[PDB]
């Protein structure tokens, strides 16, 4: 388990704090003698609203995982949909709430899917030759392992599933399978 | 599912005749309705009940109405939707 | 008559699905072996082409408006012999 | 009194169809399944009786070491 | 029995219809089962085909007598139709299967 | 009366009112040319037609007059005794 | 020399010509419209002979030539029964489609003809080459020429035409080279003979059929993302389309067969219902939006759509029928759309300068020829019987409905869908009433020219309608090779 | 109307000997009516 | 106007306009309540509809050589 | 009362005859002449088509079980 | 005579209609409605020899479709329906 509240907060101030300095650089770079509290009074939304979203993306994934129980890459997909959705009500237009929530849930959760390699990869530590050399030549497998992931039907029949099916039509319908016979002398 | 036998002997010869006696009696009902009356069937036209009636079966049963409205005009309007939207 | 065209072919399509071709002997020679209910599919699926080129109830409409072709066609084909197909 | 000529449509049909019926009857095997003379020709000029396996075979097994060579580059030891 | 003619010998396999046994770095070999259980296959189709032409046949033959007359084959066209189809090779080539399993 | 139309326009059923003077001979060419081809076609399926009972020797089957397969049935029956 | 070889240099050598003829006698531009055309007849000739030598039941790639030379990208070319029908319909519609833009090219002209016949050289590439990356490099390589030839000799939208189809291409195969750089390190290579025998694991086969997926849904185009086609087929040139339609929209369909079947079996048997449901999609919308259509050259173009949608139902249909009638139902597409092009961006537009619907009506009375041909084209459409587009759509139609019922179906609905824009179109152009009161000038009927790239495509389509084997004889054994599954008595035999 | 009054069927259904099951193609088929239930 | 001259056509001014506003429609679209509800039922709903039937209905039913004594179902 | 067959084919008016695009030598005799050729060439191709070769070993299997008379008996 | 039952309608349909302005209006009546009688006198002749004497005749061309378990021929049968209608 995790505290939802107490990470979003640290989640706000990180990306809170680049906001401040973004809102910084627009009052340094202000032509009119405007003062050093155009900090909070013009350049102070950009601030607030980059808290606003590193907040949410930090409570939602935090929540996401207490209330699956898992921690998977989809947590950082619905947060990221949760900041992106922040991120939209700023402008007021709902279609932009919608579609911002989506780039941002798309992308923080492929990245997370795939691992990006913006702080290091998963590093395989073994033998890239075995790994690749096992890849390359397992061309015949056991056929359970295949049934085991495509199923038996759609034109996959393996010796004996007309007992198998048999069985699993009585254990359903309750009738036994006894086809006719088109020969009238047998 | 022959029944052959049975509509040649268990038929009783009323049902048998039966079309024939309609058509010979229809037959003088219409042509005396005709050239001799000619005004009843303008009475039945001419009622409210008898000119929906006529308008009914003359617009046959309103099928092409429905047709048309429903079936082919819903095809074309979805078209314009899908065109459009 | 494609509406009826297009359940005809669903029905061809059980045919196949179920006695491996279509030719008439093969079909009348297993007929009475098949299963039930896909003898119901096909018979179902052959009747609606039936109606639309017989010009039954459902799909009807389309032989009196054929009444706009020269004469001599609607007595050959709307009457006597494509309307028995 | 304008009169109308046949056309060279005419000739195509009716020759087509004479044609086909001629190039069908030459063409066939004859009273007994023995081929013809150009039966025997392509025959003959189409034959590979073990060309393409042989060269297949050749090439898929070099492109086979190829792949093992490029493998064993790719994954040397840092 | 039909004399096997010589364009049927010029395709006949000389490899069983399995992949039992076969290196699948032998290019040769591994086409040359592709190709038996392909053929066989075929063959089991066809042979229906040439029931159904037989049956077809009587059919024409007996008339109304057909329902008594071509059961034999009928017994025969329907076994080949509930078992005769061509599968392809790639199955069977990607996953091997026991009896005793 | 008959209708006007463009004498420019070239079809190959004919157009509007066309009749050749020289219809009668064209149509002698082309029926003709009706009677091989469906003569070709009556000689394949003399041949090509197959049955199961063949017809008996009193009865009116005019196509055992041009058909194989009733033609050979024919005359090996004829040797008899 | 291998033949294959051949196929690919001789329109090389017309390139050549056309651009140095100069130099040996201001020469006519007739003379350049001969070379092309010449260099096409002998292209044709060339895969006549390869198909007269072409052998119907054997596994080996026929006409490979040994290379012993091994590079890093080395152009491997063979052929066999599943690739030899889009050779023959790449060298048969070329010469058609140069003859249809015989007097519709005015400038330009040498720019135009050494377009067509690069085109012609990469198009017969991608169905020769027997390496998954080999195919990337030539289904690509065709963009450039593409948006070249549409901003040289499109119509008034050509810049957003040319635009749209380079980008809507491109953004898909990003997708699909992902999926084979992937299977590249795998298996360390991409040869057909060597990657076919590899097997990979159920999860990489899921995520390589997405990525592969995506780029054939762009290229089939699937509905709703099909806007690059609604465009380019209009606004290209008439040659342009009628390769655009033709041979173009087939690279996806040869492309599942050599990318997907083989090598992605599971996924694609588990994912089926999900292409199924978009197949079916596009075959409703596109043929509604096809009723509601009013642009002659963009209603034509949104049936190519909705025949697309049948053959790709039939190509993850895993059934013998289904997939030759995929194949079946490709070439009969090749012919129609071809002949349909012709009679609207050929025939109608070089009359009218538009491609309004309004303005058309009665053309029957005045070009008699052009009807004739027009509505046996739009019988093909329709799938008519003794048109090969019938035995297509049946067999692609049957392969989908054993595969899946509830998707053959819907899919079924196109018989009753195609024919209704088909011969309402017909209706509103040919007849509809008197000849049109928009006309002032009188129209001529078809010329000798057009008489006769309608007739000989008109002549294949009922042949191979009616003889449909001169197809399917070559497909059969080749075809089973991509069926996945297995009976329970016929395998593992001892 | 026609449900409450439409006449018994008025006479024993016709019965074959063996059923014609050999003729109507064995036990596998459907057969004549041969002393069965009674209807 | 567009290469090879064409014959005279008396084109008609507002069919061309209707024919240019066609051309053109695609820029003045927006998401309105309508549009976006049109828009998820066509592209969301009815397909995802088929997807789950096809979904569901994949492997139930085989009809190739079933008797009478034997069922169409499979699973 | 009927009347002659009129009518311009091709277009070409009636004082006037058909004039050559440059294209019809290469279509006609090229294109139109390797086709019909190829046909004739193929009435001589052999059959290498897998039924053929699957329906004569299904005759020879079919003659083993008692369903086709064997021409050669033993 | 059971195959130029097939063929004569359509020969004479294919005069009538692609050489029309050869044969004229008389010539595409003659050769149609000759084309038609003839087919006709073979049509009364067939339903005696089919259906009087209980032969049905076969015939069989050429293949139309050839797919695996799916063989449709170019294939006529004359049985007694076939002559009845
Ligand atoms: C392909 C197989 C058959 C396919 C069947 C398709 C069925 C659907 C289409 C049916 C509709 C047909 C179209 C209507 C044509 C007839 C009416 C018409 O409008 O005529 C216009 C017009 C004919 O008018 P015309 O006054 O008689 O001829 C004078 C013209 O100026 C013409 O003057 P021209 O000099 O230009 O004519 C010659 C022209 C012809 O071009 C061709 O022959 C190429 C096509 C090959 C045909 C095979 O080109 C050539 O110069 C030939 C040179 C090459 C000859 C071969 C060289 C062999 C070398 C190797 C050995 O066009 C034609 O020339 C037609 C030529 C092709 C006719 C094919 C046969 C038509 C039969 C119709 C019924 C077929 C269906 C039967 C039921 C199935
Ligand atoms: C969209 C088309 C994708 C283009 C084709 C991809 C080519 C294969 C890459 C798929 C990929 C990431 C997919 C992440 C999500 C994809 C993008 C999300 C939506 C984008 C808007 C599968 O990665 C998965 O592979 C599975 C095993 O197959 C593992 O189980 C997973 O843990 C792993 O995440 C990468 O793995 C790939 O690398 C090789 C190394 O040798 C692996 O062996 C394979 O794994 C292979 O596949
Ligand atoms: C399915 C694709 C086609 C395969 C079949 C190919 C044709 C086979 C032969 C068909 C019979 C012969 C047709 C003759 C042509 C009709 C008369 C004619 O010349 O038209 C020119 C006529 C000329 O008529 P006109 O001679 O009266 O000239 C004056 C009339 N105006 C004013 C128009 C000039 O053009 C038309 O008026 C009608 C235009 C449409 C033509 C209709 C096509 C006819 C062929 C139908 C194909 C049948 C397909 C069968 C269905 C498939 C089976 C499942
Ligand atoms: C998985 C795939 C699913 C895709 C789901 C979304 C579908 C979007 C498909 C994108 C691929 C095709 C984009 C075509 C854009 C061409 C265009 O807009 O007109 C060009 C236009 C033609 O438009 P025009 O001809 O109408 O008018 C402009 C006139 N000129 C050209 C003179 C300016 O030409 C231009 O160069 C102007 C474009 C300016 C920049 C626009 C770039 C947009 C490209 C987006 C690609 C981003 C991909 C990221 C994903
Ligand atoms: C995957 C990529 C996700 C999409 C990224 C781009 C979406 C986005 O950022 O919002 C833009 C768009 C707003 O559309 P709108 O403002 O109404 O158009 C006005 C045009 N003048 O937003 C949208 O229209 C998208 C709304 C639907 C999103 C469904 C997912
Ligand atoms: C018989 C049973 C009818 C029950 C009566 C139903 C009824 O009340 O219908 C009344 C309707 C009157 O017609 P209306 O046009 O409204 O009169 C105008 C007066 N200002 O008259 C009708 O609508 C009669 C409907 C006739 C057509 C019905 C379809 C055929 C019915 C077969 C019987
Ligand atoms: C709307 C159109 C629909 C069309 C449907 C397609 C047709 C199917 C329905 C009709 C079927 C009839 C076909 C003809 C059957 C017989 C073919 C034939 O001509 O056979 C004769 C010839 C030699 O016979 P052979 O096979 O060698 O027998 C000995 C074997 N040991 O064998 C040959 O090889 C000769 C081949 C020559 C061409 C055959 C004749 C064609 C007749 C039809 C032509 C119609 C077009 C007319 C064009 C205009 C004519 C004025
Ligand atoms: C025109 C209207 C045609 C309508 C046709 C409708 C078909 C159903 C009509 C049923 C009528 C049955 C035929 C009535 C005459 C039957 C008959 O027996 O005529 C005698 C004739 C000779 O028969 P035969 O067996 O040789 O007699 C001597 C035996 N020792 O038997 C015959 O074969 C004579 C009949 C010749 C048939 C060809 C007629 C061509 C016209
Ligand atoms: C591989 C073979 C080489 C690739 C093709 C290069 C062809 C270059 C040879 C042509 C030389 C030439 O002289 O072309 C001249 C022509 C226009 O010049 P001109 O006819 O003199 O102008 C007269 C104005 N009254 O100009 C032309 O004809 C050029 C037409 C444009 C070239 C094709 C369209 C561009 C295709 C993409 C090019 C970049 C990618 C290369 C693609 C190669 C295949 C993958
Ligand atoms: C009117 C005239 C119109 C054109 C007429 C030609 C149309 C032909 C259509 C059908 C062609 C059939 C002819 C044929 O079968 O040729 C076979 C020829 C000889 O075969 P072969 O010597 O064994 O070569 C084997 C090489 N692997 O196979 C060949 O190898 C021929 C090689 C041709 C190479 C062409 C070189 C470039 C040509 C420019
Ligand atoms: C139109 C009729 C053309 C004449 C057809 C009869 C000629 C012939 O006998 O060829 C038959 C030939 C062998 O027959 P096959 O298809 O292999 O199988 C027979 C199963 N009943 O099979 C063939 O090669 C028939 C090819 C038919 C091509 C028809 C093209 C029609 C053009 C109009």
């Amino acid at each position: 388990p995790k505290d939802a509240v107490h990470l979003g907060l640290k989640g706000a101030a990180v990306v809170g704090g680049i906001g401040l300095l973004f809102a910084a650089v627009r009052t340094s770079l202000a032509r009119k003698n405007v003062g050093p509290w155009a900090i909070f009074t013009r350049n102070g939304k950009l601030a607030a609203t980059f808290a606003a979203v590193g907040g949410a993306y930090d409570f939602t994934r935090a929540a996401a995982a207490n209330l699956r129980e898992k921690e998977d890459w989809v947590n950082n997909g619905i947060g990221g949909l949760f900041a992106g959705a922040t991120m939209g009500l700023t402008t007021g237009r709902i279609p932009r709430v919608l579609g911002f929530a989506a780039l941002t849930g798309v992308v923080l959760a492929t990245a997370e899917y795939a691992g990006s390699g913006l702080r290091g990869v998963f590093k395989r530590d073994v033998d890239e030759y075995e790994r690749k050399e096992f890849l390359r030549k397992n061309r015949r497998r056991p056929i359970e392992e295949t049934l085991a992931e495509i199923g038996e039907g759609r034109g996959i029949k393996p010796p004996g599933y007309y007992e198998r099916r048999a069985q699993r039509l009585k254990e359903k319908y309750g009738v036994d399978i006894n086809p006719v016979c088109a020969d009238p002398d047998q | 599912h022959e029944i052959m036998i049975d509509t040649e002997f268990a038929v009783p010869v009323l049902f048998k005749l039966l079309p024939f006696i309609f058509t010979i009696s229809f037959s003088v009902i219409a042509l005396t309705l005709s050239e001799l009356l000619s005004e009843l069937v303008i009475y039945f036209k001419f009622s409210r009940f008898g000119y929906n009636i006529f308008g009914f079966f003359n617009q046959r049963f309103l099928i092409e109405f429905f047709y048309n409205k429903y079936i082919t005009n819903l095809i074309l309007n979805l078209g314009g939707q899908i065109t459009k939207i | 008559n494609r509406v009826g065209d297009c359940f005809l072919t669903v029905g061809m399509f059980a045919i196949l699905w179920s006695l491996g071709n279509l030719d008439y002997a093969t079909v009348f020679s297993l007929a009475p072996y098949i299963n039930s209910n896909v003898v119901i599919i096909i018979g179902i699926c052959l009747l609606i082409g039936a109606m639309a080129k017989s010009s039954q109830v459902g799909l009807h409409v389309w032989l009196p408006m054929a009444m706009e072709g020269p004469t001599p066609v609607s007595a050959l084909i709307h009457a006597a012999t494509m309307v028995t197909a | 009194n304008v009169e109308e000529p046949l056309g060279a449509a005419f000739y195509i049909a009716v020759g087509g169809i004479a044609s086909s019926f001629v190039i069908y009857n030459i063409s066939r095997p004859g009273p007994n399944g023995e081929p013809s003379s150009l039966h025997k020709w392509f025959s003959k000029i189409s034959d590979y009786k073990d060309e393409w396996e042989t060269r297949n075979t050749l090439m898929a097994a070099a492109l086979e070491q190829a792949a093992h060579d490029k493998h064993l580059l790719l994954t040397a030891e840092r | 029995p039909t004399p096997e003619s010589e364009a049927f010998l010029a395709k006949k396999p000389q490899v069983p219809p399995t992949f039992d046994g076969v290196d699948y770095e032998d290019n040769k070999r591994l086409k040359q089962a592709q190709d038996a259980i392909i053929r066989e296959q075929w063959v089991q189709v066809m042979m229906g085909r040439l029931v159904r032409e037989e049956l077809s046949k009587c059919y024409y033959r007996e008339g109304v007598n057909h329902l008594e007359k071509c059961g034999k084959l009928r017994e025969r066209y329907l076994q080949l139709l509930a078992n005769a189809k061509v599968k392809g090779y790639l199955f069977e080539q990607q996953n091997y299967w026991s009896k005793e399993n | 009366p008959k209708i006007p139309y463009p004498k420019h326009v070239w079809s190959p059923a004919g157009g509007w009112y066309a009749q050749p003077a020289n219809w009668k001979q064209n149509t002698a060419i082309f029926g003709l040319v009706i009677f091989g081809i469906t003569a070709m076609v009556w000689k394949y399926s003399a041949e090509h037609e197959v049955r199961h009972k063949m017809p008996e020797p009193d009865r009116f089957y005019p196509s055992r007059y041009w058909v194989k397969q009733i033609k050979d049935y024919e005359r090996a029956q004829k040797e008899k005794q | 020399m291998s033949l294959l070889y051949v196929l690919l240099i001789i329109p090389i050598i017309g390139i050549f010509l056309i651009s140095t003829i100069d130099s040996f006698y201001f020469f006519n531009v007739s003379y350049y419209k001969k070379i092309a055309l010449i260099t096409t007849i002998l292209n044709l000739i060339v895969s006549l002979i390869i198909y007269i030598l072409f052998d119907f039941s054997n596994n080996q790639f026929q006409f490979i030539q040994e290379n012993l030379d091994l590079s890093f990208y080395d152009i491997y070319l063979g052929v066999d029964g599943v690739s030899i029908y889009f050779v023959l319909l790449t060298t048969i519609i070329m010469p058609i489609a140069l003859v249809s833009n015989w007097n519709s090219i005015t400038n330009n002209i040498k720019s135009y003809l050494i377009i067509m016949l690069l085109l012609e050289t990469l198009l017969l590439a991608v169905f020769l080459v027997l390496d998954v990356l080999l195919f990337y490099i030539f289904f690509e390589s065709i963009l450039p020429p593409l948006f070249i030839l549409i901003g040289l000799f499109g119509s008034s939208n050509k810049v957003r035409a040319s635009f749209y189809i380079f980008l809507y291409t491109l953004l898909g195969s990003l997708f699909l080279l992902l999926s084979i750089l992937t299977m590249s390190s795998i298996v360390g290579t991409t040869y057909f003979d060597v990657l076919l025998k590899s097997s990979f694991e159920y999860t990489t086969q899921l995520f390589l059929f997405f990525g592969i997926f995506i780029a054939f849904a762009v290229k089939t185009p699937v509905w709703g993302l099909n806007s690059w086609l609604l465009r380019a087929h209009v606004e290209s040139p008439l040659g342009g389309s009628i390769v655009l339609a033709a041979i173009v929209l087939k690279l996806s369909l040869y492309g599942v067969f050599r990318l997907i079947l083989p090598i992605l079996p599971q996924a694609s048997l588990n994912l089926t219902y999900i292409v199924y449901a978009i197949g079916a999609i596009t075959v409703l919308y596109a043929s509604f939006s096809t009723l509601r259509t009013v642009d002659v050259k963009e209603l034509i173009a949104y049936s190519s759509v909705a025949h697309a949608a049948i053959y790709l139902m039939g190509v993850f249909s895993n059934t013998i029928q289904g997939l030759e009638g995929a194949i079946l139902l490709g070439l009969a597409h090749g012919f129609v759309s071809s002949g349909l092009f012709i009679c609207a961006g050929g025939i109608l537009y070089d009359r009218t300068g538009t491609r309004l619907i309004y303005f058309f009506r009665g053309l029957t009375q005045i070009m008699p020829l052009f009807s004739l041909f027009f509505f046996i084209l739009c019988l093909g459409n329709a799938g008519t019987p003794l048109t090969l587009n019938f035995v297509g759509e049946f067999m692609s139609l049957y392969g989908t409905l054993e595969r899946l019922p509830i998707a053959g179906m819907l899919a079924s609905t196109s018989i009753i869908f195609s024919a209704a824009y088909s011969i309402y179109m017909y209706n509103r152009i040919a007849f509809g009433g008197s000849v049109s009161l928009y006309f002032i000038d009188c129209f001529r009927d078809l010329t000798k020219r057009e008489f006769f790239i309608l007739f000989t495509l008109v002549s294949f389509t009922v042949i191979l309608g009616i003889y449909p084997s001169f197809v399917l004889d070559g497909l059969h054994y080749n075809i089973s090779s991509v069926v996945y599954g297995i009976e329970p008595n016929a395998s593992y035999l001892t | 109307v026609v449900k409450l009054t439409y006449p018994d069927r008025v006479s024993y259904p016709r019965e074959f000997e063996g059923g014609l099951e050999r003729e109507l193609g064995g036990a596998g088929a459907v057969r004549a009516f041969l002393c069965l239930d009674d209807e | 106007m567009a290469g090879l001259q064409h014959y005279k056509i008396a084109m008609d001014p507002a069919l061309v306009r209707l024919g240019s506003m066609i051309s053109n429609r695609y820029k003045y679209f927006r998401w309105t309540k309508r549009t976006a509800l049109v828009s998820f039922m066509y592209v969301v709903v009815v397909p995802s509809t088929i997807g789950y039937l096809a979904y569901k209905t994949d492997g139930l039913w085989d009809l190739r050589a079933k008797r009478r004594g034997d069922l169409i179902s499979e699973r | 009362q009927y009347d002659p067959p009129t009518g311009w084919l091709w277009g070409v008016r009636p004082g006037e005859k058909y004039q050559n695009e440059g294209w019809e030598g290469p279509f006609f005799y090229g294109f139109w002449g390797s086709l019909i050729v190829f046909a004739i060439a193929y009435a001589y191709k052999p059959d290498t088509s897998i039924q053929t070769w699957a329906l004569e070993e299904a005759r020879r299997r079919l003659e083993a079980e008692g369903i086709l008379e064997d021409p050669n008996p033993t | 005579m059971y195959l130029s039952i097939i063929i004569l309608p359509l020969l004479g349909s294919v005069v009538s209609g692609f050489f029309g302005r050869k044969v004229g209006v008389s010539g595409a009546q003659l050769i149609t409605c000759s084309s038609v009688i003839i087919t006709t006198i073979l049509s009364i002749i067939a339903f005696f020899e089919v259906g009087f004497n209980n032969i049905p005749v076969t015939i069989n061309i050429f293949r139309w479709i050839d797919s695996e378990w799916f063989i449709i021929n170019w294939g006529f049968q004359y049985d007694s329906l076939t002559v009845s209608m």
